[PDB]
RNA sequence: AAACCAUAGUUAUGACGAUUGCUCUUUCCCGUGCUGGAUCGAGUAACCCAAUGGAGCUUACUAUUCUUGGUCCAUGGAUU
RNA sequence: AAUCCAUGACCAAAGAAUCGUCACAAAUCGAAGCUUACAAAAUGGAGUAAAAUUUUGUUUACUCAGUAAUAUGCUUUGGGUUGAAAGUCUCCCACCAAUUCGUAUGCGGAAAACGUAAUGAGAUUUAAAAAUAAUUGUUUAAAUCAACUCAUUAAGGAGGAUGCCC
């Protein structure tokens, strides 16, 4: 619990507290990888923890996909994000939503990205430090095929 | 019963001895300023003669005679400053100490000789050299960003 | 019995039970004791145990290649199994005078 | 209630198994790095393009760690995919002092989320 | 991991103010040490036993690693420690160690006379014993004092840098290091590089071969150097903290 | 275009430190004696070294340059 | 002639073991290994705490798998390895109810220019070794013993005779 580093820059974060890291991910890492100003996208952000209900999260997700206006010609994108051990529950909620949504003869188009936080801890000896890496998975799911977002650094799924 | 050979890998590193010019502190910057290049006046018979002179001056007569029986430079090119010298397994430590005690070239000053890998086969030496060359490119690619 | 640290077993090996006075030393050795350099530390003095601690014999002792350690196939007594409150057990060879530490697991065969 | 879990069906032809590491929950980090480097070197002589890294359940976290390690350390393209894995579980149904191992069996399917991680050269 | 414990600071007295060129040369030589491959660096600062110690605690160390080398520390990724040697000649102008032991981390000594060795082996809270390898040793290294100062924990420091200065002092350095090896009986031997220029620093292989040909076995060199340097760093840090 | 595979694997098996055991000689002790114990020492050799795996045969080895068991209508000394 | 002691000659067996150490998110004089992906937390997990909501439902802040994994580390062994790795020696390493050594031949053996057992004889005057396939510095013997070569003895069950304990 010595320090948190992202993009070779030191940040004031805490791995044990989920709220601060989730707000940091919502506010910093996403705008530097996707720009919602020069496009026609409506982005709905959502962070997933391990203490959240799966059914309630799916009830949030199937609503967040049909909240924006359809007359404006909006492509509605949902940005689900998590970090650490909560990524397992994040994937479970994503797959359950996919199973519940594809049943109606539709298709879900997904783009994935994997980055990492770098933290430092005390090693075995007092004169040695260990560097741990915490994964960060960001998924963008939408019903339309074409998105004008800069998603060349993602992976098509 | 069997002639046991042992090759030594050594490298020429030039320290940035310049107090009037401030330097950048990082990994790849100092790697590049230490691996700049070798001068033009660099050869195999010019390094062998220098190391023989140094060995005869530091160890002595018998100390140079016992090591100069199988003291040869097998492979060396001035483009990267990596050479492979052949020697016996009995006098290998003496050759390493002579490489350490190398003061300077007859015309070129301010250089360090660093022994990196020593083994009794050339295949593993080449493998370790390839691994080191591959590792060198990583910090370079990372710092070019 | 699987060896959890440095050691190599063989067939016809002796199985000793960890004593009660030297119970924290083996636990610390199983947790970790490193040198100031950073690597592990096995160069210490061994607390040789007593003689009345024979509880089993290893019949099939060979270096396990599936996990990377030394697997020992022995047969321990049930009374001594219920005696100890821990699963730690010492292994010794027939000619070697060193005692390795490990943990045994019951096989339903 | 007593219930055991068998592994999941793996259908590998001849080479999909070779260039693929299945990360267990007890698999160390450095051993995974070593085997991944060996696979990365042996792929183009096996004749493939990427190295598959498959993990499910508890090992997903360190699988993503292995992925993001080679992502920036060696600067190699990575691809992450989210898949579903069906596992068969053998349970005892109620319907003489008999061992619980030798009892009536019933198969049940269970779906779990998993991550496939491909690494380019 | 490797440890160097004898990097000299270009300053002898306290009135001596540092020069930017000296700091640049020290940066160059530390970068060269990190280039050849090292993990722990402990810069040394020399002072005379006859000089007046300051009536300060916030000014005992004219180094302040945090403000000068603190940027190199988190950029290149090494560590720096404080070490001070004591050039002691006779029992006068002294009797103060409790205030110099709290500021610095490692305390060394440099005896050059008969009574200097006795006073170093009697009541000096020191860790390393350093001799003038360049010039002649004071009288004769005997077992009666060396054994007694090694059995308590004080090791003997060998400077392989002084050899690479000129050609004439090489003979004296060899004749002194072999006497130290013969007297210490090869137990408490720690080595350091007392070079101020980046042209007089070597690697582990060359130094190991040199000390092996000079009279120390290959087990002693490695084990002593590594573990004893780590242990002296550890006990220095512990006595600095508590 | 691979079939690449060794509880050594392609001529690599390095550097020293410490402990136990064996041979003879040096001495002590209980109860002649004991795979007896303890110092003062030396020696741990020679033949020779793998290149895919196994078996058989023959040929080199052990003199203060380690050892062990038995045999001899071989000689040398002593008793009946 | 019996026993003991010392030397010499000849035959046969074996090749003492144990512990610790050696920089570089990789290394070493080298080598192998730590991959049948899950903690029944996916039948859309189990609960606690606050607001509002006429209970549901929804928004925040937490607990539970704890025998928990612990970041180039960690464990093992490495020249006689079946006592000779040495040697221009021999043979196996695909089958063939059969032009394919269809060979029940002293015994064992898949084969072996392979081990051993009982008897008789032999020495360039001999079946063959020397003074007109492999190996070995000497390279079997030539009073007796010991060693080499060649020539005979097919497996199992039943009856009679002889010798031993009885
Ligand atoms: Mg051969």
């Amino acid at each position: 619990i010595n320090g948190v580093y992202y993009n070779e820059i030191s940040r004031d974060l805490d791995i044990s507290s989920s709220t601060q890291c989730l707000r940091f991910l919502k506010e910093t890492v996403i705008p530097s990888l996707a720009n919602n100003g020069n496009n026609s996208t409506s982005i709905q952000y959502h962070g997933i923890s391990k203490n959240d209900n799966i059914k309630k999260s799916v009830n949030k997700l199937d609503k967040q996909i049909n909240m924006a206006d359809r007359s404006l010609g909006l492509q509605q994108v949902v940005c689900i994000f998590s970090y650490g051990p909560h990524i397992q529950k994040m994937l479970s909620i994503l797959e359950i939503f996919k199973k519940g949504y594809i049943k109606n003869n539709k298709k879900i188009y997904q783009w994935n990205k994997l980055t990492s936080f770098d933290i430092k801890r005390e090693g075995r000896n007092e004169l040695q430090e260990e560097r741990l890496k915490v994964p960060i998975l960001v998924t963008l799911v939408s019903d339309s095929e074409i998105i004008d977002l800069n998603l060349h650094s993602f992976t098509k799924q | 019963v069997r002639l046991k050979s042992r090759y030594i890998l050594f490298e020429i590193i030039f320290p940035p001895t310049d107090t009037n010019v401030e330097e950048s502190v990082s990994k790849a910057d100092i790697l590049l300023s230490h691996h700049r290049a070798s001068p033009a006046d660099v050869s195999i018979k010019s390094i062998l003669q220098e190391i023989r002179r140094s060995l005869s001056l530091n160890l002595g007569d018998y100390g140079s005679a016992k090591c100069n029986s199988l003291l040869q430079l097998k492979y060396f090119s001035n483009k990267t400053s990596t050479g492979i010298i052949r020697c016996h397994r009995e006098d290998c430590d003496l050759v390493i100490m002579a490489l350490m005690l190398m003061s300077k070239i007859g015309d070129v000053d301010g250089l360090i000789v660093n022994p990196v890998k020593v083994s009794g086969t050339i295949k593993k030496i080449e493998q370790f050299a390839m691994r080191r060359n591959s590792k060198i490119l990583n910090i370079i690619k990372c710092s070019q960003s | 019995c699987t060896l959890l640290e440095r050691g190599h077993p063989k067939d016809n090996a002796r199985i000793y039970q960890v004593p009660e006075k030297d119970l924290e030393h083996w636990l610390q050795l199983a947790k970790g004791v490193y040198r100031p350099n950073g690597r592990k530390d096995h160069d210490l003095k061994i607390p040789l145990p007593e003689v009345h601690d024979l509880i089993g014999f290893i019949t099939s002792g060979t270096y396990h290649l599936n996990c990377g350690n030394g697997m020992g196939i022995g047969f321990i007594d049930h009374h001594a199994a219920i005696r100890q409150p821990t699963r730690y057990v010492l292994i010794r060879n027939v000619g070697t005078n060193t005692y390795r530490l490990g943990e045994w697991s019951k096989i339903s065969v | 209630k007593r219930v055991t879990k068998h592994p999941s069906l793996k259908t590998l032809t001849h080479k999909q198994i070779h260039t693929t590491i299945f990360v267990k929950s007890t698999t160390p980090y450095v051993s995974a790095l070593k085997r991944i480097n060996k696979f990365l070197d042996s792929v183009h002589k096996q004749g493939s393009s990427y190295v598959a890294v498959l993990g499910m359940g508890k090992a997903v976290e360190k699988t993503l760690a292995l992925g993001c390690h080679f992502q920036d350390q060696k600067n190699k393209k990575i691809e992450v995919y989210t898949k579903t894995i069906e596992v068969l579980d053998e349970v005892i149904t109620e319907g003489s002092d008999v061992e619980d191992d030798d009892k009536e069996t019933q198969l049940k399917k269970r779906a779990v989320s998993g991550v496939e991680l491909r690494i380019y050269v | 991991m490797l440890v160097d414990l004898n990097v000299p600071w270009p300053q002898n007295s306290y009135a001596d103010k540092v020069t930017s060129q000296a700091v640049n040369n020290l940066i160059k030589t530390l970068s060269t040490l990190h280039m050849l491959g090292y993990t722990h660096i402990a810069i040394n600062f020399t002072v005379n036993h006859s000089e007046k110690f300051p009536n300060d605690v916030k000014l005992l160390n004219p180094i302040d690693i945090k403000r000068r080398f603190g940027e190199l520390m988190d950029r290149t990724g090494l560590k720096l420690y404080s070490r001070i040697t004591l050039i002691i000649d006779d029992p006068s102008k002294g009797q103060s160690l409790s205030k110099i032991s709290q500021a610095f981390d490692i305390v060394a000594a440099l005896p050059i006379s008969e009574k200097g060795l006795t006073l170093s082996t009697t009541n000096l809270d020191i860790d390393l014993l350093t001799f003038q390898y360049g010039s002649r040793l004071p009288t004769f290294l005997k077992h009666k004092s060396i054994c007694s100062c090694v059995n308590r924990g004080v090791k003997l420091e060998i400077v392989y840098g002084y050899a690479l200065r000129d050609v004439q002092a090489r003979r004296q350095f060899v004749s002194n290091v072999r006497s130290v090896i013969r007297s210490s009986r090869s137990r408490g031997i720690v080595i350091g590089s007392g070079a101020m220029s980046p042209l007089e620093c070597r690697n582990i292989l060359g130094v190991t071969s040199l000390i092996k040909n000079l009279g120390l076995p290959s087990d002693r060199c490695s084990k002593a150097m590594g573990d004893l340097a780590s242990l002296v760093l550890l006990n220095g840090r512990l006595r600095n903290k508590s």
